[PDB]
């Protein structure tokens, strides 16, 4: 099927600043979503039913000022990553499905030969791999430019299993996470501009496992909003739940279609 | 998957000063007082509203019902059926509004005393016409961090941004149901703005007048907006040591970018 030539977005974590590393991710959200479709102000992703391959992924291009680079394809309508490309060589996380299987074939079509993960890129796999949980794991650019770096040599042989796992961890985070919410989008700054290698806080996994539950009690909520608290936490793990959109503007950026509008036209 | 199936949660109503929503004395007779009351612990169905997909509000079986479409008349409870149909229906905005769709006669409280009985007025988007759909009475107490990652700060009657000390002389703040953003160790006092204009005059004013001014939406963007005056919150020049945060058009710099750090 496709001609065409996926979007790409490249970002360096060689002079990173809190700018380069804000408008990556401006660059990013632009390039997600069509401006379409806003709900209570937030923007939805598209819809995978109705969607061509060609419009499918956007390809990220990560570099080090210390020498090498890497390419992860986010899938559109989850911003999530489906795989990379090394060199003459490209992985991919394990499909979970078989509408998913068949568009991936579509994605780094000149390498040399494509790899299939046995297992699947949600973070239970990956932090059993790692054998290390994400509030464990530490974030900032020094641990992005490892990532980069443990990517890269995946593709010649250094490899190691935990260690491409917890890269993995750090590469959706300070992304496909940040471009999400902006509330992670500004705890990713909040490093770079102090030079911190930090592990996120409670408040920070809840939002993560809370971004499907959100985008559908804020699409299937009336107008005020919602039928179920979402409880989440504080950055000191405390209590809160939220049972209005209001709050959750300023800290969602981006949310998976979950059901149309009341004709094409509402919020 | 399907249309978007959307609901009818019973959830409170919290707006001035953090006070509910209530059904005057615990009854539904036909014409009683919607008024402003201390929020309850338990579930007393008389500050319980049940938002319907035909757009009423309703606590216990009877509609929150305008006694007539004109500024100044009160609100009172109704059996749904009895009552004038497009007087029984109300829109719930996302900055906080509830109105009633004749003219913008508009759900609000015109003193924030416990106990007074709601009436319609023109909207003039002020703190005694935001209300807050939720069945959490508290305020949400955040930091908010802002140019150069920089946290807002108040120091009795003026507001500045300085550096996060985690603990200081606050900058934690309460961010209210009326739509109010107040010190939270003096939660009666307000960030307020005497705005239509603009420039520093965003000051800490006690919440009292409930104005326009005293209004903010937190936007997806990241400004802190007023709505009425429709301007930002600017930080003047992007100079953190002018110790002045003005009021001023959305232009999108970082000056003009605050995020809710919780
Ligand atoms: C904020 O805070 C308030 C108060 O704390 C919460 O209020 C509760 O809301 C829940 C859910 O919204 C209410 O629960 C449901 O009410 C249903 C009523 O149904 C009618 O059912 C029969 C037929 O089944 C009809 O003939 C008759 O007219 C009944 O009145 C119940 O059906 C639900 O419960 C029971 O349901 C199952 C299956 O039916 C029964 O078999 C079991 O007996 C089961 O126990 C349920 O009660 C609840 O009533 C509200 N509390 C109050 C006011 O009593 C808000 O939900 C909360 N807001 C938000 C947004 O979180
Ligand atoms: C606080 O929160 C509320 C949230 O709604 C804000 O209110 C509404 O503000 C909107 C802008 O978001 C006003 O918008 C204009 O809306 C009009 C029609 O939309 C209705 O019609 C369609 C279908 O026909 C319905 O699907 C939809 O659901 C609405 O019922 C249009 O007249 C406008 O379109 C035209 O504008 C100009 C023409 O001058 C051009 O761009 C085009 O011709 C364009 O087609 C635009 O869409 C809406 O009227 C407001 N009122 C209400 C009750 O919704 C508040 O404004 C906000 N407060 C603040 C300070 O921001
Ligand atoms: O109006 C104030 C307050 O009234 C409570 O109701 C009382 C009522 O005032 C009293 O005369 C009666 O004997 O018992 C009722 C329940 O305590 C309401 O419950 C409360 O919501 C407020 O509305
Ligand atoms: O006056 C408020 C307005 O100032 C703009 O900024 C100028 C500033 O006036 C002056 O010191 C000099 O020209 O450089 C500043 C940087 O642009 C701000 O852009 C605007 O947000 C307001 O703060």
């Amino acid at each position: 099927i496709f001609p065409k030539q996926y979007p790409i977005i490249n970002f360096t974590t060689a002079g990173a600043t809190v700018q380069s590393y804000t408008n990556f991710i401006r660059a990013v959200r632009g390039r997600l979503t069509t401006g379409a479709d806003v709900r209570h102000e937030i923007p939805v992703l598209p819809n995978r039913v109705g969607l061509p391959i060609n419009q499918r992924f956007i390809l990220v291009e990560l570099s080090n000022h210390a020498e090498l680079s890497v390419t992860l394809a986010l899938d559109v309508t989850n911003a999530y990553v489906v795989g990379y490309r090394a060199g003459n060589s490209a992985y991919f996380f394990h499909p979970d499905n078989q509408e998913d299987a068949e568009a991936i074939t579509h994605l780094f079509t000149d390498v040399q030969n494509r790899y299939t993960f046995a297992f699947g890129g949600n973070y239970d796999r990956l932090e059993q791999l790692a054998g290390n949980l994400r509030e464990n794991i530490e974030l900032g650019n020094g641990p992005l430019e490892e990532a980069i770096s443990a990517l890269y040599y995946y593709s010649t042989g250094g490899t190691q299993l935990p260690t491409l796992a917890r890269s993995f961890i750090i590469c959706i985070q300070m992304i496909s996470e940040a471009a999400r919410f902006q509330y992670i989008e500004g705890e990713m700054r909040t490093r770079i501009r102090y030079n911190r290698r930090s592990a996120p806080d409670p408040s920070v996994i809840t939002l993560e496992n809370s971004w499907g539950r959100l985008s559908t009690a804020i699409q299937e909520s009336n107008q005020g909003a919602f039928a179920s608290p979402i409880q989440l936490q504080r950055r000191n793990g405390s209590k809160f739940s939220v049972y209005d959109v209001s709050i959750l503007i300023p800290i969602i950026a981006l949310m998976v279609y979950r059901c149309a509008p009341p004709p094409s036209s509402q919020f | 998957a399907d249309v978007c199936m959307d609901p009818e949660p019973i959830v409170r109503i919290v707006g001035r000063n953090g006070l509910c929503v209530d059904v005057r004395d615990g009854r539904f007779h036909n014409g009683n007082a919607i008024q402003l009351w201390p929020c309850k612990s338990n579930t007393d169905a008389n500050q319980l509203w049940t938002l319907k997909r035909d757009n009423t509000i309703r606590s216990n079986g009877k509609c929150l019902t305008t006694y007539g479409y004109s500024p100044g008349v009160y609100v009172m409870i109704y059996d749904c059926n009895t009552a004038a149909t497009d007087a029984t229906r109300w829109q719930i905005w996302d900055n906080g509004t509830i109105i009633n769709p004749r003219s913008s006669l508009v759900l609000a409280a015109t003193s924030g005393n416990s106990g007074t009985t709601l009436t319609v007025q023109t909207n003039i988007y002020a703190v005694s016409q935001g209300w807050l759909p939720t069945n959490n009475t508290q305020p949400f107490v955040t930091t908010i961090v802002g140019l150069y990652g920089l946290c807002l700060q108040a120091n009795s009657g003026q507001v500045w941004i300085e550096d996060c000390s985690s603990e200081k002389a606050e900058q934690q703040w309460a961010l209210y149901a009326d739509g109010s953003i107040r010190p939270q160790q003096n939660r009666d006092n307000c960030l307020t703005s005497d705005s239509n204009i603009r420039e520093t005059v965003v000051k800490i004013l006690s919440c009292g007048p409930a104005s326009s001014g005293q209004r903010w939406m937190f936007k997806n963007d990241g400004t802190i907006l007023n709505l009425y005056s429709g301007l930002v919150l600017d930080v003047r020049a992007s100079d953190p040591s002018l110790k002045q945060i003005i009021l001023y058009p959305l232009h999108g710099d970082p000056n003009q970018i605050w995020l809710p750090l919780f």
